[PDB]
RNA sequence: GUAUGUCUAAAGUUAUGCUCUUAUUUACUAACAA
């Protein structure tokens, strides 16, 4: 059922929203709202700043800080928010003090786990869309080997296909190479060294081959 | 294919951002004295990024672990780019008055800055009365 | 052989300048000055290019506002009057490398070609072609009657921050980001010797009017090179001062440098010798990091240094004229040998 | 020295001569018969020939060959170059880091 | 994902690149030839008798004032 | 500074209206 | 609005309640409606607090006129 | 410590590592031959293999040790933790 | 419903703790119906 949003914050909510604040950070209220699906944007932040946020502190205040306190008070009159900037506290716990001085689990889960999820989910669109592209890519490709390998178990040689290439200057590698640039001129002779590497190469070829 | 695009109305205020960022990380290269790497400048360039956000807000951009000199140079890095802001501001407003020819766009935008400006303006104006009484 | 060297440095003698003092201030612009220039045909009005975008054009003799042009969209960055022929050339981080004339105050030609916010401009002294150069790490030359580019000198792998056109065969001196200079056969299109003795980006470059060489400036070293061969001149004494953003040379061998520190280097050119620092002052409401000269130049009497702070000043220097050996000499120089440049 | 006045005069007279040839190439060039207005024999071997340009029909394209092609350069930078800074700090150069 | 700028198009590519052969508008030649140079009742009151901050210049907190009541 | 022999300008209007050219048009009679 | 037009008696007692005590309310978000002259902000107090402010405002009218 | 120290003192360690255990020149083309001992650039190739695997394995072992939510993000909250 | 992006469009290049059965939720999606 849809409806107006309000309520109050079961620990579990406040945990939550604490998470949130902590990926998104503490100016997108939006987003930490919509992960809470009974508490507001407006309703989040408030609470954020109000009650959650760990730079706030909730200790007993020294004598000395209760003088300073009743003085504001009586200097400042009932300006709370000021007080509470001057007292360096919030302001609803001070206006407490200040008084006291003068004198189902389903639902819950189900947030949870949706929460959970997305937290653990990062990434827009494009991202999973192209993840996806290439699993699906790559299972295309296993799939034309399997193709290809059976047909040379069966005894036709078929040459895998060229990408269709994007554009009339579009490169293959292994054509040629890709744009050698050649080591500096030699110093030293490297003949010998040329002749080894070249050798080497071609056994491998040949290996690969009997592979 | 060599089709360099001008500066144009649309296309220059991205333009002049990189163009910012370009000098910054020059200027914050040629004072680190290790010879940090790219990766490394964008730790630099995302602070400053930061940084300007923060002067957005007023709220100050005290990050800790810097050092005393990066401060400075972003500190006016910002300044520079909040003066061409704030004027460019006053500039629209002007012209608006005058009842030009300006986008929908750009009206709603020189709104919001302008709108940022006030609210900047009145809370410094909040704590000058806090900073010297009533 | 270090020794014989150091030696022979002790025997020789930097010459005594008189010192600076802040002749006038003038808080002309709303933005950074980081382009200044000055009429070298008759030493009356000096242009400033503000970050606003508005180069504005200064007497000297009052110090007042003659003009203000606003032909650009970005930063202008760098300007360029001729004395060849009566032609005020700018840049922005807008591409455009328009071209002024002064017979009408307007814009006459704009220069097509640079992809990315040309940094500097060069006018060529003994032709009508001017050179280019920005973030696109190429160091353009136009030709002014027909409007295009003529050649691209293509080298530099990184941005060029400087450039200073001369009249030999090296035609270019271009002094970029990389980490190098470049001297160019400009008919060849092609570096005929590169000088690559900076750590940093080399980011403020200047010739030097009588002698036929240019110093260039990285984050600390100012060397001085001889364009001739192609050769070093003279390594010199900032050791501990900051990044160097402008260099101007004055006519008599007073090599400015501007400090990211905001400190005001003076040098002279023939030694390296440290003769004045000079600590600038900020404007009363500036930030303690915003006091960097982005700008310099003296003008054609080389009395009197003009410098485009960011502090939105233009401040602007006298040689002491009650100076002398006593009364205000250098900064004692020495050589400091600690595994040093000299 | 500072450059002497008549080898400066050489070397303008060279470099303007070479931009003006350069100028008047891109000019000829373009498509813009407007533009023709602004412009300022062989032997292959000890043998000898006579090198021609045939006048083409003002229809087809002057030069058919340019198409616009995207080409990587090589760097040709077969002559190595030093990148040679003399320092070598310690002490500051080890304690700053720290604070950088 | 978008990504910022680092290392700009270097007009090397371009040098090395082939012409067009375009006529662009603003290469049509404007302005061909180069100049040169030669070379009782007021007293019953209760009363009776620059800064380089763009955020701080009184232009800028009087224009403040003016736009927004 | 309101003391000290620096002499500081906030200027603001051109003098030279964008009429009057910065380099005058040499010529005959 | 709609509860309070149910619930009067409730809602005044809520309100009254609300004045005796509550000292410190939700922040108040703001934007600028363009007259394009002048751009005038608009300050938006949170609902519940609004119908306080309302009711004290009314009430305030009709006793100070009255007076 | 720079990359000067670092440098001498790892040149300084594989010294260590060698304490454990011609010129013909053809000026016309100028090809210096250095015939040299072929046992001994095996004998590099092997250490040189050798070191580079120590130093691979070395990353897999501290790699294998362990408020975050991906992979990469427990090293940049690793990355802020360590200052 | 689209931009857009892939796909197909036929000729053979000469080598020897679990399984199960179900009913319910919630979410998302849906040019499918209301």
């Amino acid at each position: 059922p849809i409806y107006v949003k309000g309520g109050v914050w079961t620990n579990v909510e406040d945990q939550i929203l604490k998470a949130a604040v902590q990926k998104y950070g503490t100016h997108q209220w939006s987003k930490v709202a919509s992960l809470l699906q009974k508490k507001t944007a407006r309703q989040s932040e408030l609470r954020w700043n109000e009650y959650l946020n760990p730079k706030l502190n909730f200790t007993e205040f020294s004598k000395e800080e209760d003088a300073q306190l009743l003085d504001l008070a009586r200097e400042l009159p009932n300006q709370w928010r000021t007080i509470a900037d001057m007292m360096a506290r919030p302001a609803q716990v001070c206006v407490e003090r200040y008084n006291r001085l003068l004198e189902l689990e389903d639902e819950e889960k189900e947030m949870l786990a949706e929460a959970r999820a997305r937290l653990l989910n990062t990434q827009g669109k494009k991202a999973t869309r192209k993840i996806r592209e290439r699993m699906l890519e790559e299972s295309k490709r296993i799939a034309e080997l399997q193709k290809r390998r059976e047909l040379k178990q069966a005894g036709i040689n078929v040459a895998i296909k060229k990408p269709k290439k994007k554009y009339g200057t579009d490169i293959d590698y292994n054509e040629d190479i890709v744009y050698e640039q050649a080591p500096m001129p030699g110093i030293y002779d490297t003949s010998t060294e040329d002749r080894q590497i070249k050798k080497k190469f071609e056994q491998f070829e040949r290996k690969v081959n009997r592979k | 294919n060599e089709i360099v695009k001008t500066t144009t109305k649309q296309r220059l205020d991205a333009y002049y951002d990189l163009e910012l960022r370009n000098s910054v990380m020059d200027d914050i290269l040629e004072m680190m004295p290790e010879s940090i790497r790219q990766k490394k400048a964008r730790t630099i360039l995302q602070h400053l990024s930061e940084a300007w956000r923060c002067w957005k807000a007023n709220i100050p951009w005290d990050v800790p672990g810097m050092p005393a000199p990066i401060k400075k140079i972003i500190e006016r890095y910002i300044k520079s780019k909040a003066d061409a802001w704030v004027s460019a501001a006053h500039y629209n407003r002007e012209r608006i008055k005058r009842g030009a020819h300006v986008e929908k766009t750009m009206v709603k935008k020189n709104l919001g800055r302008l709108t940022r400006l006030w609210i900047k303006n009145e809370q410094e104006r909040q704590r000058q009365i806090q900073k010297n009484g009533p | 052989l270090i020794v014989n060297r150091y030696e022979k440095l002790l025997s020789q003698r930097p010459e005594w300048h008189a010192p600076w003092k802040l002749s006038r201030v003038i808080n002309g612009h709303l933005g950074w000055v980081r382009c200044v220039a000055i009429d070298p045909v008759d030493n009356e009005w000096f242009i400033t290019g503000s970050n606003d975008t508005t180069m504005k054009v200064w007497d000297l003799a009052t110090g007042k506002l003659k003009t203000t042009l606003a032909g650009h969209v970005m930063t202008v960055r760098d300007v360029a009057v001729s004395d060849r022929h009566p032609y005020l050339f700018s840049v922005s981080e807008d591409k455009t490398v328009k071209c002024w004339d002064l017979e009408k105050n307007q814009i006459i030609r704009d220069y097509y070609g640079h992809l990315s916010g040309v940094r500097t401009v060069s006018i060529h002294p003994t032709l009508d072609l001017i050179a280019t150069a920005g973030r696109d790490s190429v160091i353009k030359l136009w030709d002014m009657r027909t409007r295009i580019p003529v050649i691209t000198l293509v080298g530099h792998k990184g941005p060029i921050n400087q450039v200073q056109c001369t009249p030999v065969d090296p035609q270019v001196v271009s002094s970029s980001t990389d980490a190098t200079v470049r001297l160019w056969d400009v008919v060849a299109g092609k570096t005929m010797k590169v000088l690559t003795h900076h750590k940093r980006s080399v980011r403020a470059t200047a010739l030097h009017p009588k002698e036929f060489s240019v110093a260039s400036a990285c984050t600390d070293d100012i060397r001085s090179w001889g364009l001739a061969e192609g050769s070093l001149l003279t390594n010199f004494e900032s050791e501990k001062t900051g990044i160097i953003n402008t260099l101007s040379i004055n006519q008599d061998d007073v090599l400015f440098a501007g400090g990211d520190n905001g400190v005001l280097s003076f040098y002279d050119y023939k030694s390296g010798h440290k003769y004045q620092s000079l600590a600038t002052r900020e404007m009363v409401g500036s930030l303690e990091g915003e006091r960097s000269v982005l700008c310099s130049t003296f003008d054609k009497t080389g009395l009197r240094l003009i410098t485009g702070e960011a502090d939105k000043s233009i401040k602007i220097w006298k040689q002491d004229e009650t100076a002398t050996k006593e009364s205000e000499p250098g900064l004692a120089w020495n050589p400091n040998l600690s595994a040093k440049r000299f | 020295p500072l450059p002497t006045k008549a080898e400066i005069q050489e070397c303008t007279a060279r470099t303007k001569s070479y931009i003006q040839r350069l100028v008047n190439a891109k000019l000829a060039n373009s498509n813009n018969r407007a533009s023709s207005r602004y412009v300022t024999l062989l032997l292959n071997n000890s043998h000898h020939i006579e090198v021609v340009s045939k006048q083409m029909d003002p229809l087809l394209p002057r030069f058919v060959g340019k198409k616009a092609r995207k080409v990587v350069a090589p760097t040709e930078n077969d002559e190595v170059v030093p990148v040679l800074h003399m320092d070598g700090s310690n002490d500051r150069g080890e304690a700053d880091p720290n604070e950088w | 994902s978008h990504r910022p700028q680092l290392e700009a198009r270097s007009g090397a590519k371009a040098a090395a690149y082939t012409p067009t052969g375009i006529e662009h508008a603003r290469l049509l030649p404007g302005h061909t030839t180069l100049k040169y140079r030669k070379f009782s009742w007021r007293k019953g009151t209760a009363f009776g008798r620059y800064i380089n901050d763009m955020t701080k210049s009184e232009y800028h907190q009087e224009f403040l004032h003016k736009h927004v009541r | 500074e309101v003391e000290v022999l620096m002499e500081t300008k906030n200027t603001q209007s051109p003098q030279t209206p964008l009429v009057e050219p910065v380099t005058e048009r040499t010529k005959l009679q | 609005i709609e509860e309070a037009y149910d619930n009067p008696h409730d809602t005044l007692n809520r309100i009254k309640k609300y004045l005796l005590t509550q000292r410190v309310f939700k922040p108040v978000d703001i934007t600028m409606m363009e007259n394009y002259q002048n751009i005038s902000p608009v300050y938006s107090v949170d609902p519940l607090e609004k119908i306080t402010d309302a009711y004290l405002d009314q009430y305030l009218w009709y006793e100070a006129d009255q007076r | 410590i720079s990359y000067d120290q670092l440098a001498k003192l790892s040149y300084e360690k594989t010294l260590r590592n060698l304490a454990t255990q011609k010129v013909q020149k053809d000026t016309k083309t100028g090809k210096i031959t250095i015939a040299d001992d072929d046992k001994l650039v095996n004998k590099l190739a092997v250490s040189l293999q050798s070191e580079s695997k120590k130093r691979y394995e070395a990353r897999k072992r501290q790699m294998q040790n362990a408020s975050f939510i991906n992979d990469k993000n427990k090293q940049f909250n690793e990355k802020l933790s360590r200052e």
